[PDB]
RNA sequence: UACCCGCAGAAGAAGCACCGGCUAACUCCGUGCCAGCAGCCGCGGUAAUACGGAGGGUGCAAGCGUUAAUCGGAAUUACUGGGCGUAAAGCGCACGCAGGCGGUUUGUUAAGUCAGAUGUGAAAUCCCCGGGCUCAACCUGGGAACUGCAUCUGAUACUGG
RNA sequence: UUAGCUAGUAGGUGGGGUAACGGCUCACCUAGGCGACGAUCCCUAGCUGGUCUGAGAGGAUGACCAGCCACACUGGAACU
């Protein structure tokens, strides 16, 4: 129930980055970014207009690792819920333990992210939480709980952090190696590559 | 036969419109005068006037916005063949708000807007946008 | 006759009572006359887990319905805690 | 203050008893056009008083035969 | 089309029947083979397509197709038909399931492996 | 900054006495962002000569659409030859739902939520002729309030 | 028993379909209208992106395909929402009963219609706002809804009497 | 491409009968009753709250849960 290949082949694929990988090292020494995986890597066909909507529909999936059975169940909670659609789709993506985990730069990557989640390290308001789709409410603080605050992967990956930019609707402790999920994130306060609209357009079929 | 009259003052209206007549003129009525009073207040013909003792003769002056037609449609909803009626609630919206709906209701013939705003619904009329 | 009783609308393992208001020849989840409340066994804290509409209660004991033998330990433990 | 329908009396051959045509009007539940429905009862009258094309009107009471379990109350439009 | 003449006589729709008959809505249906042949297609093809007659359970006496390369089917052998036609054979209209109850899989086939009722082949 | 979308490209002919000569039409529109569409439909015996006729033409005889902000104004209808075409204003951010042709001519128009459907022949030249025709004569709370003589606010 | 704590070590745990167009994803080698594919269009006659294997890729994922079955797309029985000169479709023409429909004015009626209230429309379900199981599925509180029907009180423009 | 159906049948009077109204039963009297707004006949079928689909209206459907109904080897009958 979750993808275990080549993880720049997927990035390969979407011909941009996904971020899945620490950065550490420049991600176009570690693979060819601009050309897609395969044999017939470097034919770049017309894409048909299925095409875009499923691959901003992959890229999207790809980012936060959800398969295909969960993600169309936060497309029935984002067409459910009031407002713009696609928003809330980003914004219960936004809502995942392990994506928190991964903004507050607990694990490097979010499959490390994940896994932090899912070895029982993470206390949510004081409750450990093994869960890595947890909905995370505002106003909720998430922490490192304390067998695992003496990792070696936590505090490299804190380090690792401060090389992204700060987001603005946390407010983490990096001493504490706790945080604070104010509120639930604007769309100005995501990318602006993602076509979310795309998205919507592909599940109103 | 004139199986419907009400009908008959829609047609002349939109057949006025297109020919560029200046002025439409009909048998009168009753419910045709409460039709054209709305039509004359809504904003979509210029004047009416009602002339004739034995049998009076209801003259509309049309109206013309830029060259083209004022009333780009208009249609009739309830028709004997197949009567229309709607409760307050079910108002129809027509043109998303920017036409209107004529609506007959116990307080008289008004608009839809009008009848929602007075809380009681009836027989819709005409569809004019 | 009419009684006043428990039924087991939960899930597996963490049952949920309503008290409803029941001819006694009825099935215990079948048929009933009047929902009068709830009781909850799995109720956690900062939760009421116990609510009887006891005006209506007292209203089907005067036209003769029977307690529980549950019931009447709720209707001692509403009327305790109030 | 009581529950009473009118309606064309259809027969009255048989004694004490005549067939009343109540027509109600009804709406299509899918079409919505409104189509004259016509209901037939057999209704007890005391003395055989009414007459076929008479209007009349009954209510409902305990029944008195097989087919009949309605009593009128009174006519209007007696004559032709 | 008048409102009149629908309550008169409504919209009557089309009872749509199934192209599939002898399953009977069921999906599958055992059958035991009456006489195993081949037959020559319609004219745009060229072949020997392996089809064979089956009496089924139910009592109907359908021709079905077998899939895939080579088959171990004898007469009086029980097969079950699936249903879903081939369209340049006149008249069959069900395929047979290879990997039930007397057919084989077919031999030495690794793509699309599950339609022909085939295990995995383990290294 | 006039974005530009090939909808479809199609392979015709014309028998003569040597045989078949065939050539090649492409159907492209045009379209600002905003209410300024135009579509253009080209021919030539080449493929990227065909859209370039197309785009030539489209660039010109452009026709402006009242939008509302990312959406339409009312629920429009529009003829063309095969095609009755029906589109709605929509909520924010429900997509572009709409069918083929119809897709490429609202996303250059600058609209973003429309709930659409193509009745009768989806021919794409006709359903894009018939969208055109639909959204020109789609008219603004402003459009109804100078030609009624009233404000906009007794409209509502 | 849930639950919690300790131990040990990446160990004990990935498959299925598909890749001619629709339809996301291509090359090579066998094969030669054969063997075979197939939902439709159609592929195969020696250079097959369509058959079989391989490499690669794509979609899913403890599932994946196939078949059966229902609605959808189908506005392709069209009430919403279609047509009938020539594409399927105006009876050869007419009179006419039932039926449908009906000019204009006033009065009256309140049947239709409209409004309000009451009674009812079991609970569950669906929806909304919450609550509870580490989350979800699930369980649950309150509400809306149940578009209906009956009775009563009105309203009188329209339709009927 | 089922158009006629019905003699306890339709109604009345009186008697009997049931917890109770009633052709429910019986005698007698009357000649009715139903039917083109589909009687009768034939085929199919448990019904509903609902479920599935659908933007909706609709279509399809009645497994689980719940309400009502029917049946208990088959055909009958009554007792308590
Ligand atoms: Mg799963
Ligand atoms: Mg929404
Ligand atoms: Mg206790
Ligand atoms: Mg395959
Ligand atoms: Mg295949
Ligand atoms: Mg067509
Ligand atoms: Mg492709
Ligand atoms: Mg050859
Ligand atoms: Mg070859
Ligand atoms: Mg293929
Ligand atoms: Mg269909
Ligand atoms: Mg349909
Ligand atoms: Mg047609
Ligand atoms: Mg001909
Ligand atoms: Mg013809
Ligand atoms: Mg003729
Ligand atoms: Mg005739
Ligand atoms: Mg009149
Ligand atoms: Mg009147
Ligand atoms: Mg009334
Ligand atoms: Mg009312
Ligand atoms: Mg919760
Ligand atoms: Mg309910
Ligand atoms: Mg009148
Ligand atoms: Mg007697
Ligand atoms: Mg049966
Ligand atoms: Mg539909
Ligand atoms: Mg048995
Ligand atoms: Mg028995």
């Amino acid at each position: 129930a979750r993808y275990l290949g080549p993880k720049l082949k997927l990035s390969r694929r979407e011909g941009t980055d996904l971020f899945l990988k620490s950065g550490v090292r420049a991600i176009d020494t570690k693979c060819k970014i601009e050309q897609a995986p395969g044999q017939h890597g470097a034919r770049k066909p017309r894409l048909s207009d299925y095409g875009v909507q499923l691959r901003e529909k992959q890229k999207v999936r790809r980012i936060y690792g959800v398969l295909e059975r969960q993600f169309r169940n936060y497309y029935k909670e984002a067409a459910r819920l009031k407002g713009n659609t696609g928003e809330n789709l980003l914004a219960l993506l936004e809502g995942r333990l392990d994506n928190v985990v991964y903004r507050m730069g607990f694990g490097a990557t979010r499959a490390e992210a994940r896994q932090l989640v899912s070895h029982k390290a993470i206390m949510v308001n004081g409750r450990v939480v093994n869960i890595a789709s947890y909905q995370v409410s505002p106003n909720d603080v998430v922490s490192i709980r304390e067998k695992a605050k003496k990792q070696s992967r936590v505090k490299a990956a804190l380090e690792l952090a401060e090389q992204r930019e700060k987001p603005t609707w946390l407010e983490v402790d990096a001493g504490k190696m706790e945080g604070t999920f104010k509120r639930k994130p604007e769309r100005s306060d995501l990318s602006a590559d993602i076509n979310e609209h795309l998205i919507v357009e592909l599940y109103s079929k | 036969s004139m199986q419907d009259p009400i009908a008959d003052m829609l047609t002349r209206i939109r057949n006025g419109q297109a020919a560029n007549k200046a002025a439409v003129t009909m048998p009168s009525s009753k419910l045709k005068v409460a039709i054209a009073n709305v039509l004359k207040e809504e904003g979509f013909i210029e004047d009416f006037k009602v002339e004739g003792d034995t049998k009076p003769e209801l003259e509309l002056t049309l109206k013309y916005f830029q060259g083209k037609a004022v009333v780009e449609s208009i249609q009739r909803v309830s028709r004997p063949g197949l009567r229309i009626y709607k409760r307050k609630d079910e108002l129809p919206k027509v043109m998303a708000g920017l036409g209107i709906a004529v609506v007959s209701t116990s307080k008289g013939v008004m608009t839809d807007r009008a009848a929602r705003q007075a809380g009681l619904g009836g027989e819709i009329i005409c569809y004019v946008a | 006759m009419v009684t006043i009783r428990l039924a087991r609308h939960g899930a597996k393992k963490r049952p949920f009572y309503q008290v409803v208001v029941a001819d006694s020849r009825n099935a215990r989840n079948g048929r009933f006359i009047e929902r009068v409340g709830f009781f909850n066994p799995i109720a956690s804290e900062k939760e009421e887990g116990t609510r009887l509409d006891l005006d209506r209660i007292a209203h089907w004991v005067g036209q003769g319905a029977t307690i529980s033998d549950r019931v009447a330990a709720l209707i001692k433990e509403v009327n305790k805690a109030a | 203050k009581i529950r009473t329908l009118q309606g064309r009396v259809v027969s009255d051959k048989m004694e004490k008893s005549i067939v009343v045509a109540i027509e109600r009007f009804v709406k299509h539940p899918i079409y919505g056009k409104f189509i004259k429905r016509t209901t037939k009862l057999h209704v007890h009258d005391e003395n055989n008083e009414c007459g076929i094309g008479d209007v009349v009107e009954i209510r409902e009471c305990r029944p008195l035969s097989k087919t009949k379990s309605w009593t009128l109350v009174r006519v209007v439009e007696k004559a032709v | 089309a008048t409102v009149n003449q629908l309550v008169r006589k409504p919209r009557a729709r089309k009872v749509a029947k199934s192209n599939v008959p002898a399953l009977e809505a069921c999906p599958q249906k055992r059958g035991v083979c009456t006489r195993v042949y081949t037959t020559t297609p319609k004219k745009p093809n060229s072949a020997l397509r392996k089809v064979c007659r089956v009496r089924l359970t139910n009592g109907f006496e359908v021709t079905s197709y077998i899939g895939g390369e080579g088959h171990n089917l004898q007469e009086h052998s029980v097969i079950l038909i699936r249903g879903g036609r081939v369209k340049d054979l006149p008249g069959v209209r069900y395929h047979t399931v290879r990997g039930a109850l007397d057919c084989s899989g077919v031999k030495d086939r690794k793509q699309a492996r599950s339609k022909y009722g085939v295990k995995r082949p383990k290294a | 900054e006039l974005q530009e979308k090939l909808i479809a490209v199609n392979r015709v002919s014309k028998t003569v006495k040597g045989g078949r000569i065939f050539s090649f039409t492409a159907l492209t529109v045009v379209g600002d962002g905003n209410g300024r569409v135009g579509f253009g439909y080209g021919k030539a015996r080449e493929v990227p000569a065909a859209i370039q006729k197309a785009m030539e033409k489209a660039r010109r005889n452009m026709i402006n659409v009242a939008l509302n902000n990312g959406t339409l104004q009312h629920p429009v209808k529009g003829v063309h030859t095969g095609s009755r075409v029906f589109m709605q204003p929509a909520s924010e951010g429900t997509g572009i739902i709409a069918g083929g042709a119809m897709r490429a001519v609202l996303e250059v128009a600058g609209v973003h939520n429309v709930l659409a459907k193509a009745y009768g022949s989806t021919n794409p030249i006709n359903v894009v002729r018939a969208t055109i025709d639909g959204l020109e004569n789609m008219n603004s709370p402003e459009m109804v309030a100078a030609k009624r003589g009233k404000s906009v606010e007794e409209i509502l």
